[PDB]
């Protein structure tokens, strides 16, 4: 894993394109990704 | 609910004081489970 730095990414099939940075996005234990207004993938939560 | 190979569980446990019937008040159901068995299902029973 690499951090604000521009990556292609994939996680557990979710992919896109980014900055993953680090981020108090309290998420849930089922909770997969995030989501935003835009309907536009935000934060995800690294699977391992 | 049975979709896609998936039957799914989702569930809660709380507290309440009532004897009759179901108390007002909101909350949903994170899902427990997904099992992927495939069966379909027209019936069901519970067991006591």
């Amino acid at each position: 894993l690499v951090k604000n730095k521009c990556v292609n990414f994939n996680f557990n099939g979710l992919t896109g394109t980014g900055v993953l940075t680090e981020s108090n996005k309290k998420f849930l234990p089922f909770q997969q990704f995030g989501r935003d207004i835009a309907d536009t993938t935000d934060a995800v939560r690294d699977p391992q | 609910k049975n979709i896609d190979g998936y039957f799914k569980i989702y569930s809660k446990h709380t507290p309440i004081n009532l004897v009759r019937d179901l108390p007002q008040g909101f909350s949903a159901l994170e899902p427990l489970v997904d099992l992927p068995i495939g069966i379909n299902i027209t019936r069901f029973q519970t067991l006591l």
